[PDB]
């Protein structure tokens, strides 16, 4: 068989089929151990097995190959890759690999690679002639992503007002400022599913770090696209490793003319993990945070750009404020104006039973002219001018009850001027 | 026949309250004997003060429980007597207050409650006549003896100690005091 | 011979039983030595001997069976088990094993096991075929837990406000942010006794860390459910090992379709023990906490979850604040977002002689809309709206003077909404 | 302690007092402390009430740390886990026996001595006792003694120790003394109770004048 179908199955049928084929008392061990034993038995039987995953290289070329479904766990099922084929094919970290896998022999405990049939959904020789991500020229978000599904979903409202507040374009830098208990997770999953529905072509990735396991599994269930999530149980080292793996996979994939967007929940937690994972540089910013450590999140957050040659990498991230700690405000101030698109969430607007809890007056976008049309831009700026004089309570409730009396956004666009 | 069980519960509550009263009196008398005994004994004095405090608290609790049992006995006796008397003379007083109860029949909840309260005030005005003239009346002869045992309302000795009220925190700490008293008495 | 009640019973009858056959002077050594001596004397006469315990494996398979009622002390009464039978009958850490016990021979001083007749409270045949706890997919809380006993007890009043403050659900990580002198201990035992008196089927466990022996024995003699209390006597090694063994036992029990609720007090002390027991990793955070000193507490606290089928494990832990230690502050800060519900024990409420000290405005719950009925849900919402404006002292007074006079929670709702 | 303090205590106290100056090494202190605590344990085993005054826990812990073998894990300030576990057995004997006898331990601790490990082990000893009272340097500077701080001091579960009326007196005193500062409240209470004879008389003259 292949690792692809083995990984994405509940352990029930897996253990039943393992018992039917017959390995051992295969109940009391890890799922990765069960998969390893099944693969060992199948290899001993004599049938060839395919393999696929995402490749990473250590500091000495000791290459590993992990799987996205298992959240890049360092289990025994990871494929070993020697530096020989790494140099022969001139591959690096983040290159998706698939091909024949060599069963392990004596002296090693990891499955090896016989041959690779394709790399990053492309031929091994064709993908070699590609330039690095940093060699491209950034450009503004020319294309427009619309969150309106068009089916008039009753829960689509949170997305609709977003198009009326912050237009979304490919290759932009998105940041979200949200206090705790602001309904940001549901908004993010709504955005992800709207993107998957309206734009099935673009590759969707959702990254979760140090989140609750229930949130992780509901992200897995709800999102049709693949979602990578590392919980808080593992130390910050694994969070750093998985974040680097995801960002480098996105960088390697965008060169194949793929529009890739990735979620970041949250930038503050990733920055904290970077701060607590790196050694002290001798200079510490006030409060107890290393200034040098903040260089690491930028590498993750500075890749949001649009490429004229093709492809567009988009980073949409959320940030935490008023959490009671001092780190969150320091991270917010560090990432104050580093992104070209920001969306504000507020707590007082959330505690009055109106959602989404978007602060329309403060939240905004940059370079809307080249991103959307003209007349719609003028009409929405007129709407913003109407919203501005009043506060956030009346404006938000008014917008919510006005967007609920019709279905089509175009119909809403043609009703305020008539009255 | 639950009236007999209620009477027995009231009687044993009264006996327990009397036991509490006499043991509290014994504690008070030994404490006052030790007051003039001299020789400091501060720890003994403090523990005896705690003993008499928990004794008086449990005396108050037993008195309250006895009062509650007595009033429950009164209520059950009243309800049983009224039930049997109504089964004996229901029609006469039903026709005495006829029109409201006849128009009662089947109506909405508000109308039914209004009719019930109209009947209650009508019978209040009815009973006011004998409330005014008020010749002497004794207990029902069927179960007077038990009513003879309880007689009138509970005596002043069971209510003069129930004047004060204790907050739930006081109840909790005094229950802890009683628990530790029992634990140390068992050994 | 059902050594359970032999260990449970106090020392007087044990001394009398030991002196029945004139076993020298056994009123001087430890209880474990007395039990070992009487067990060896009964075994030497030929009668069959039975024993039960909880399994903990060493680094070489030298497994030990500890006794729950002995506070998991490493005394001579622990039952030795060989790796061979562990592999044959599929034994794991935290499992409960009961059966015949082999008397020791020359070369060892610990009782072995002849044949186990019960493991994990069911047949050993189907016990070996069970799914690992971490392999089960987590979910959100489904079953509501009512802290109200329903008998109108004056002690239940505080529990009542708990149902009015934050509902308790299965697989819910609960935080009790309680500074010292906040009345959390009797609140915790009230919660435990309410759970025992309302949900006898659900397995109730209480965990005490480095607590004074008087409180330990008070808890043992108070709650009918079994309580594990590592006292303040042993060093951090025993604390961390007992915490690991009890959490493994809880996982094993919940793997068998059993609901388990564990109360812990306090998580700050457990984190302190983990920090002082972990070897230095070379990266020290502010407050003298290692870079890996949070891995163990995070892994312990993230265990609680609601599985897709079977029993659920729920952890309620108490965290101290304003103790004058910076590491307490940092562990509380890193433990803020890891729980889906928390109650604040406001200090200012304590000195006003109003209990329980609940900062109702600050405290709250998450995902409660999918837990309770929507009618009482919106009733709680309007109650929260009513209580939100005014301060904590007067809000607590207004809640107490009206909740004490009524009978039950729904009666309180009816009387507050009728006016 | 110095020989002066131990000699004046042994010539001033009534009951027998165990003492050991610093002229002897730390092992002498360790052995005398352990033998005293186990002797008191035996005395309370024989159903006899025994009270142990400790002065001071910080110095005893320091001696234990200096004498304990290193287990390879040393915390900040040159303190080991066993270096704090060894004095823990001496300090944790404070408990009550329901069928007879009691073992009460009252100990003092040193802070602001110029060594950070002193306050570290004080913090480790912050939540181990059920009764705490502090001493402030500034209060003693004003030459008013004892330099006790009423707000800071407290006793855990003091309701069971005293009666209800004494609890009411203690808590009304708490409410009266809590608002104002420490030195002014201390001098006010000490001068208002100085003219009295006993504590109950002071309570009676303050409750209704
Ligand atoms: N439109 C809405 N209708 C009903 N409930 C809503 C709506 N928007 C938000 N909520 C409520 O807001 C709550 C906030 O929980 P949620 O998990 O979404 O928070 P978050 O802002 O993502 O952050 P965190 O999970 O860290 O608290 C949800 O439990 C949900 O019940
Ligand atoms: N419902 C209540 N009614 C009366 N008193 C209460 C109530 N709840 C708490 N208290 C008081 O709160 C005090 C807190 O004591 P306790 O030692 O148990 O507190 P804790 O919060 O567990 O913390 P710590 O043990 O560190 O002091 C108790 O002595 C008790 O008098
Ligand atoms: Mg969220
Ligand atoms: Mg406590």
């Amino acid at each position: 068989m292949n690792l692809t179908e083995l990984k994405n199955t509940p352990v029930s049928e897996l253990i039943t089929l393992g018992e039917n084929m017959g390995l051992e008392n295969l109940a009391r061990m890890r799922k990765q151990d069960i998969i390893f034993a099944i693969l060992k038995q199948h290899a001993k039987s004599g049938e060839d097995i395919f393999g696929d995953g995402v490749l990473e290289i250590l500091q000495d070329g000791f290459g590993f190959l992990r799987s996205a479904d298992s959240s890049y766990l360092a289990g025994p099922d990871d494929i070993y890759v020697s530096p020989s084929q790494i140099r022969r094919f001139n591959l690096r970290t983040g290159d998706t690999i698939s091909g024949k896998i060599r069963p392990p022999k004596e002296g090693e405990r990891y499955f090896a690679l016989l041959k690779v049939n394709e790399v990053n959904f492309d031929k091994p020789e064709n993908a070699r002639n590609k330039i690095l991500f940093e060699n491209l020229t950034p450009l503004h978000a020319n294309s427009r992503l619309r969150m309106e599904r068009g089916n008039g979903s009753t829960e689509d409202l949170t997305a609709r007002v977003l198009d009326l507040a912050s237009p979304i374009g490919r290759g932009q830098r998105g940041l979200i400022v949200a206090p705790p208990k602001a309904g940001k997770t549901m908004l993010l999953q709504n955005i992800a599913q709207s993107i998957a529905y309206n734009h099935p072509d673009c590759v969707l990735m959702v990254l979760l770090i140090d989140e609750r396991p229930e949130e992780v599994t509901e992200m897995q269930r709800l999102v049709k696209g693949e979602v990578v999530a590392s919980t808080f149980d593992e130390p910050a080292s694994r969070h750093v490793q998985v974040a680097e793996m995801v960002i480098e996979k996105a960088k390697r994939l965008v060169e194949h003319k793929k529009d890739v967007i990735i979620l970041l929940d949250s930038i503050t937690r990733l920055a904290r993990a970077y701060n607590t994972v790196v050694p002290a540089s001798g200079k510490v910013l006030t409060g107890g945070v290393d200034a040098n450590a903040l260089h690491r999140p930028k590498r993750f957050f500075g890749a949001a750009r649009n490429v004229e040659e093709g492809g567009s990498l988009t980073i949409i991230a959320t940030a935490l404020i008023d959490t009671g700690s001092k780190m969150d405000e320091v991270i917010y101030e560090e990432f104050k104006g580093t992104g070209n698109m920001e969306l504000h969430l507020s707590r007082k607007i959330a505690e009055k039973r109106v959602f989404p809890a978007i602060d329309y007056n403060r939240s905004g976008t940059r370079k809307e002219e080249l991103l959307t049309t003209q007349e719609e831009l003028q009409k929405m700026w007129i709407l913003r001018k109407i919203i501005h004089p009043m506060g956030e309570i009346d404006a938000m409730e008014f917008l919510i009850n006005k967007l609920a009396m019709t279905k089509t956004n175009d119909d809403f666009f043609e009703m305020m001027k008539r009255s | 026949t639950a009236l007999q069980q209620a009477f027995d519960t009231c009687q044993n509550n009264k006996a327990a309250w009397l036991q509490r009263k006499n043991e509290l009196a014994a504690a008070e008398q030994e404490y006052l004997r030790l007051l003039s005994g001299e020789g400091r004994n501060v720890s003994r004095l403090d523990e005896l003060r705690n003993i008499i405090e928990v004794r008086k608290w449990q005396v108050n609790q037993a008195a309250g429980r006895y009062i509650r049992s007595h009033e429950a006995v009164q209520h059950i006796s009243i309800r049983d007597r009224l039930n049997d008397f109504m089964q004996q003379h229901g029609t006469a007083l039903a026709a005495a207050l006829a029109p409201e109860l006849m128009g009662y029949s089947e109506l909405t909840a508000i109308a039914r409650n209004c009719a019930i309260q109209r009947a209650t005030d009508a019978l209040r005005e009815a009973l006011l006549s004998w409330l005014a003239k008020g010749e002497k009346i004794n207990y029902s002869a069927q179960d007077s003896d038990i009513l003879t045992t309880i007689g009138f309302r509970p005596d002043v000795a069971s209510v003069d100690d129930s004047r004060e009220k204790f907050t739930p925190a006081q109840n909790m700490i005094f229950s802890r005091k009683s628990a530790q008293l029992a634990s140390r008495q068992s050994v």
